[PDB]
């Protein structure tokens, strides 16, 4: 039935590793959870809403593809309601675009060179990340290297 | 040291032969085993400098002598394939901290079998088990390595001393001590398969408290079981197995039910013994089904995981067990059936139609009568065929099986003579039901068909000089052929009234509600062996009786009498060859009912049915 | 369990469905009847076999009872043979049908506390335990069994007594009418056993489809409905169209000789009766329950007729489990699982402090 | 109409990962097949947070 589907759900966000016994009992925090709201504007809207924040934050055309793709889902409704719900709830270029040497019929518009300035930002990110990993090699062997000895080894702590 | 080379040698050259499938095995390069640089075991003046220096010199020689490498002071004289390492110590060192030396070499001495248990034993040659156990042997030089980085950093701020090595290296002759032990075990012998997994359970049976040696065990173990818990998710689940490196029970051929699977007893694990036979019959079960059409996967074919001896992997076996056989057994009794084979094999044999017994008999009784290798074997089947159609024996869809059997022996297959005699019926077995019911099941019908056939001949004989003597005077001939009816009739009375055809009504339920092919084969082979041993055909002691009365049936039927030679239209000489039969007759039944009884029923009970001439003579 | 344990004891009219609280399946499942000839004392699958030289009652006929004797031996074989448990070990939750008086749950209480004395119970109505394992605090709730049906609006998981419809239909009534036409088409039909066939072709055999006309038109002109059916008794009794014919009493009642409203004209006018701000959050999560799921393919037609009920501009969001006989049994088993349900769980002490009439209140 | 429904709940899966949910495949159509019995999507946002919270004191 559909308490089984709640334990499906459960185990869904339990990755493989007691341990079908731990399941049984976070399913019942799921049901103490899922009474809470029990005890105590159409969707369309809510939808602008996030596209005005993403276009608030530039990236134009990603709200045009995420209105796009719900304008076919609006073409299975309680689900989105969920989606508008949960929002950074989970883990926390191409030459057609700023380049007038290619196109068919490429218009005109004269420089920009505003994002220009966000092309030394693609480069910046590339070298933030290249210096991350130089930052995460040093520090997980700086954190093993000192301590007293016996600390990487749990057979030494017995 | 040496005994590697030989020992790939032997490994790979077994591999190649056993398998048909192509052999291109990979081989790991040679500068591997030829350098000790890719394995890891492998001066100054001491009498001038102070005792402080000597304790911080040594400690420092210590650290190096702890791994595979040799210190500033002390180097290492040849190993050569001893297990243990030797060095060439600095002289006049203290004899207060030599003994501190002679227990921390120890340490070096379980190392220095470990390396060259991984550099050598990780190898498929060696088999696909002793992969895994040297890659799980690789983690604890691992914290070995990050042990003496950590006692360097130590030593540079002049924070490192002996009494302080000697504790931190205590674990560290108490988890490589283990090793010292298994790693000389494994490799000392050839160890494949089971037989190293259950090698690893023997210290299961120790270290089950201990914790410090369990845990390390249990590791070892877990990371044994992997590889072959991947064969094991082929043979259980579907008849399809591949085994690359011979890490398995069953070794893999290629030649089907008695040919193609074997347990060889060198590959099979301590907690799969009690279960090896049931996952032998489980593949064979699920194979057999594969080439006769359906479906060969099992709907339970959940990952197998590693627990201490008691079934929650060797558990879906059992729900193979019961899956396997059962839908095997439901293939086979309702498409291309074993229940409606079984009774057109008892159609003919037993004589259920008496349709196609008297057409064949009368349109062939003239061939029948003539001796074999005189005989034409295409006009029998020219007749066979004719007594078919004819008959209403006709309507079965299994009658082709039936063909021509000719022997020219009349029991010297057993360990010319009359055609009839020597004419039987040759039903073959179709090829899915093979595995079950086979060739030397339908020898033993055709020597209850042989033994019943002699029994229904004598009696067409006795009814025929019966009814071509009637005179309205004689009785003569009359009582002999009684006498001799009474046995031939009251046998087969007693044979297919009782001891056959209720027992096969039991019997045609009894396959119905088995659970397996061994519980079909126990049941068909009870019935067919004892119901051919109560015969009088052959016992121990054999019953020379029988042979001779049927021999003296033929005698007083034809070969005396000629039907009275046409005077049922001698000289009443032939009444006294009519009496000689008679008391031989009688003298031969007292013969076979007294040597039944004085060996340890019923023919004894029914001849004498209410008591007739139960007495005639005795004996002495 | 995985806590301490509680017992769940479903005491219906069709069967007694028994077993300790967090198991998914009852432990035990047996028929409803009472011992007492016409075993010695026995209440189970013997007493079932052996019920022609015994009697058959049932301690909850519609939502009253019948004779204390009665349902003190049925409890008492519950509590005592059916499960063999200690009750200090184990608080019991007993069930009532929808819509049962209070009086009748002081009397439960005062048997269960006398007979035993446990130092603890719970009594509960049965559309909050099926409720509950929907996950939901509001929906109406059609349960139709073999001795009870009513349909239930439940609203912030307090079933309305005043607003419950109640309909007397009995699976009996259906046996009986059974035996009836059978006669009528002329068959013998005088014994138990030719009931027990019968009451095993209507609950396995019997189909049930999504349109009444057009299946009733084809097989009447060639039944395409019937089977052929060879018992190990030996027996041929076969026709598709008749038993197809008989459970018609769901549309027009007036075929089984009922005097009440069927059960699409029952919810209809139930929810008639129904608020009508509440009727959308009741229309919300509809359920269906009641142990006429034992055929499967009467849920489509279900289905069916609360879709025609309600208007289709609203998209209907109805909850339709596989098996729906055991909701009783399943609300007790995730519930006495929580801690939550602890707090309106009683005790002893209120029992004796504050008379019966205290499990009324904090029990429901 | 099995294939019409498949393209439309993956349509549904995309429009989920941009707004970086955690629900991934074979969560969503738990949660979709739950949805369609009635339940109230506004409570399984509470326990699939909370789930995946205590699911991290286990490891």
């Amino acid at each position: 039935s559909i308490t089984q589907l709640f334990d499906d759900l459960c185990e869904a966000l339990l990755p493989a590793a007691n341990r079908k016994r731990a399941k049984r009992s976070l399913k019942k925090v799921a049901y103490n959870a899922l009474f809470t709201n029990l005890f105590q504007l159409p969707a369309r809207n809510k939808i602008l809403m996030l596209s005005f924040d993403l276009r608030v934050g530039g990236l134009g055309p990603k709200a045009d593809r995420l209105e796009e793709l719900v304008e076919e889902l609006e073409a299975v409704g309680s689900v989105l309601d969920l989606l508008v719900q949960l929002a950074g709830s989970g883990p926390p270029r191409d030459y057609f675009l700023n380049n007038k040497h290619v196109g068919r019929n490429v218009p005109y518009s004269g420089y920009d060179c505003d994002d220009l300035s966000v092309f030394e930002m693609d480069v910046q990110s590339l070298i933030s990340r290249e210096e991350c990993l130089c930052h995460s090699m040093i520090q997980e062997t700086l954190q093993v290297m000192e301590a007293a000895p016996g600390t990487g080894l749990p057979t030494v702590g017995l | 040291l040496q005994q590697s080379l030989e020992l790939k040698r032997k490994m790979l050259r077994d591999k190649q032969n056993k398998k048909n499938s192509g052999q291109h095995l990979p081989i790991f390069p040679a500068w591997v085993y030829e350098r000790p640089a890719l394995i890891g075991d492998f001066a100054l003046p001491i009498g001038t400098l102070p005792l402080a220096s000597q304790e911080s010199a040594v400690v420092e020689d210590l650290l190096y002598v702890l791994v595979g490498v040799d210190g500033r002071y002390v180097s290492a004289q040849p190993l050569a394939g001893r297990q243990s390492r030797t060095f060439l110590v600095d002289p006049n060192l203290d004899l207060s901290i030599r003994e501190l030396v002679h227990r921390i070499l120890p340490v070096a001495a379980s190392y220095s079998a470990v390396t060259r248990f991984i550099e050598e034993k990780s190898s498929f040659e060696y088999g696909q088990v002793n992969h895994a156990l040297a890659a799980a042997m690789r983690t604890l030089v691992k914290e070995h390595l990050i042990l003496v980085s950590q006692l360097e950093q130590l030593h540079r701020q002049g924070l490192l001393s002996l009494q302080k090595l000697w504790f931190y290296i205590q674990p560290a002759m108490r988890t490589m001590d283990i090793l010292a032990s298994l790693a000389t075990s494994v490799d000392k012998g050839e160890c494949l398969g089971g037989s190293t997994l259950s090698l690893l359970h023997d210290r299961s049976f120790s270290y089950t408290g201990d914790s410090q040696a369990q845990e390390l065990c249990l590791y070892l173990t877990k990371a044994a079981s992997a590889p072959y818990f991947e064969v094991l998710e082929k043979w259980i689940y579907r008849g399809i197995i591949h085994d690359p490196y011979s890490e398995f029970m069953v070794e893999e051929h290629e030649l089907y039910w008695d040919q193609r699977y074997t347990i060889v007893q060198q590959q099979i694990p301590s907690f799969l013994q009690k279960m090896a036979d049931k996952i032998l019959s489980t593949g064979k079960y699920l194979n057999v089904v594969r080439e006769c059409g359906h479906d060969v996967t099992c709907p339970v074919a959940k990952e197998i995981i590693y627990t201490l001896k008691e079934r929650a992997y060797v558990e879906q076996i059992e729900k193979a067990f019961n899956y396997a056989s059962k839908v095997l057994l439901d293939f086979l009794m309702e498409e291309k059936e074993l229940v409606a084979h079984l009774r057109s094999i008892k159609r003919y044999f037993l004589m259920d139609q008496g349709d196609f017994f008297v057409h064949f008999m009368d349109l062939a009784e003239e061939e029948l009568r003539k001796p074999v290798e005189d005989i034409t074997p295409p006009r029998l089947e020219a007749l066979l065929e004719l007594a078919l159609r004819m008959s209403t024996a006709n309507t079965d869809p299994f009658k082709d099986d039936l063909k021509i059997d000719l022997m020219p022996h009349d029991l010297i297959t057993q360990l010319a003579l009359s055609g009839l005699e020597a004419f039987s019926f040759d039903y073959i077995v179709k090829w899915p039901l093979s595995l079950i019911i086979n060739r030397k099941a339908l020898t033993r019908y055709q020597m209850l068909f042989r033994h019943m056939f002699y029994c229904k001949h004598v009696e067409r004989q006795l009814c025929s000089v019966w009814i071509s003597n009637k005179a309205q005077w004689f009785a003569g001939a009359f009582t002999l052929r009684q006498r001799m009816l009474n046995f031939v009739q009251n046998i087969q009375y007693y044979m297919m009234f009782e001891v056959m055809e209720p027992t096969w009504h039991i019997l045609e339920k009894n396959l119905k509600s088995a659970s397996n092919i061994d519980d079909v084969l126990g049941h068909h082979t009870g019935f067919l062996d004892t119901c051919l041993k109560d015969c009088m055909l052959t016992n121990p002691e054999l019953l020379k009786v029988f042979s001779k009365l049927m021999s003296v049936c033929v005698m007083f039927t034809n070969c005396m009498q000629k039907f009275t030679q046409s005077m049922k239209l001698l000289v009443s000489g032939f009444e006294a060859t009519i009496n000689k039969f008679d008391k031989n007759f009688s003298a031969h039944l007292l013969d076979l009912l007294a040597r039944l009884s004085i060996y340890s029923a019923s023919v004894i009970s029914r001849l004498d049915f209410n008591g007739f001439y139960t007495e005639r003579l005795e004996r002495l | 369990d995985d806590d301490i344990a509680a017992l769940v004891v479903d005491n219906g009219s069709g069967m007694c469905k028994a077993g300790f609280a967090g198991d998914d399946a009852p432990r035990a499942v047996f028929p409803s009847i009472v011992g007492r000839p016409r075993k010695d004392s026995y209440v189970g699958d013997e007493a079932q076999s052996k019920r022609g030289i015994l009697t058959l009652k049932y301690p909850i006929e519609h939502g009253i009872v019948t004779n204390w004797d009665d349902m003190e031996k049925i409890w008492h074989h519950t509590f005592y043979n059916e499960l063999r448990v200690a009750p200090e070990e184990h608080p019991v939750l007993l069930t009532e049908a929808p819509l049962n008086p209070k009086a009748n749950r002081e009397k439960m209480t005062q048997i269960m506390f006398e007979t035993f004395n446990t130092p603890a119970m719970y009594v509960a109505i049965q559309a909050v335990l099926s409720l509950y394992a929907s996950g939901r605090t509001t929906g109406i709730v059609m349960d139709s069994g073999d001795g009870v049906t009513h349909t239930v609006p439940i609203y912030e998981g307090y079933a309305l007594p005043h607003a419950i419809l109640r309909l007397d239909l009995a699976g009996r009534d259906l046996t009986d009418y059974l035996m009836k036409i059978l006669t009528e088409r002329g068959y013998s039909f005088t014994t138990t056993a030719e009931r027990e066939i019968v009451r095993d072709i209507k609950e396995k055999l019997c189909y049930v489809a999504l349109d009444f006309e057009q299946e009733m038109a084809t097989a009447a002109s060639s039944s395409s409905l019937e089977k052929s059916y060879e018992l190990p008794d030996g027996q041929v009794i076969t026709i598709g169209n008749e038993r197809f014919r008989c459970p018609e009493a769901l549309f027009q009642p007036s075929f089984l000789g009922m005097e009440s409203c069927g059960i699409h004209e029952t919810t209809f006018n139930s929810i008639m009766k129904c608020d009508v701000d509440i009727r959308k959050d009741l229309y919300a999560n509809t359920v269906l329950s009641g142990g006429t799921t034992m055929y499967p393919g009467i849920a489509d037609r279900m289905q069916k007729e609360i879709t025609a009920l309600a208007p289709s501009t609203m998209k209907i969001k109805i909850i339709a489990p596989p098996e729906r006989k055991y909701s009783v049994w399943i609300g007790g088993s995730i519930l006495a699982s929580l801690s939550t349900f602890q707090q309106m769980w009683i005790s002893k002490q209120e029992y004796d402090e504050s008379g019966p009439s205290i499990v009324h209140r904090k029990c429901f | 109409n099995l294939n019409a429904v498949r393209e439309t709940m993956d349509v549904l899966l995309e429009i989920s990962r941009i707004l970086n949910t955690g629900l991934d495949m074979e969560t969503l159509s738990i949660c979709v097949r739950l949805c369609e019995q009635g339940i109230n999507p506004e409570a399984l946002s509470s326990v699939i947070k909370e789930l995946r919270k205590a699911t991290e004191a286990l490891k």
